[PDB]
């Protein structure tokens, strides 16, 4: 009856801020790389 | 061809290799809300 | 400013990228993980 | 000991903690299709 | 043959793990020719 | 247990210590720099 018998919402959108969270920390050392 | 122009573009392949990483985590995420919603829409209406 | 300190900082950056990666599998264990006990739990007693 | 060597080696350091991962993945694709495989072949049937 | 079906999204996470794979193997040749 | 993944899942578990442990060496390493 009510939306998600399995509620594994939360643990997903931290998955999510974590890969982000990861993807900034590229960019900040691609950025570094390109000046060189 | 220097060695700090080495280890730039080694330290560049790594990043991809992280990059390419990132994405499969974010299709794992797909693969496991998958299997969650076919049980929850098609499986938990029979038991719950 | 050395091209040193920016080869340095840059696989620091990249590091944490890595551990950023690391903690989403473990949280990608939690969300398996409940999946599993749910079934388990709700679903498994009334089919076997 | 020069500093271009201690790059290097942490680069490498760097690449063995992205292999472990990479491992830690495959194994993940495992345990989702397990629990794919288990729905589909003994609860499906079922309903 | 597979109520869930997750063969695609499974294999394009293979592909993108061989992927990653491939561009370590490129960073270790680099850092092996110094 | 129904669904049963401990084996694969301690796995993954493992392999994460070991990609963390690697990491720590990496900074130790550039700390010395």
């Amino acid at each position: 009856v009510a939306l998600d018998x399995i509620d594994i919402s939360i643990v997903l959108n931290k998955i999510k801020s974590q890969l982000e969270e990861s993807k900034e920390w590229i960019r900040r050392s691609n950025k570094i790389l390109d000046s060189i | 061809r220097s060695d700090i122009e080495k280890l730039k573009e080694a330290i560049r392949d790594t990043n991809k290799a992280v990059q390419s990483v990132q994405s499969s985590i974010g299709n794992l995420i797909v693969a496991i809300k998958s299997v969650q919603d076919y049980v929850n829409k098609e499986i938990v209406p029979s038991i719950a």
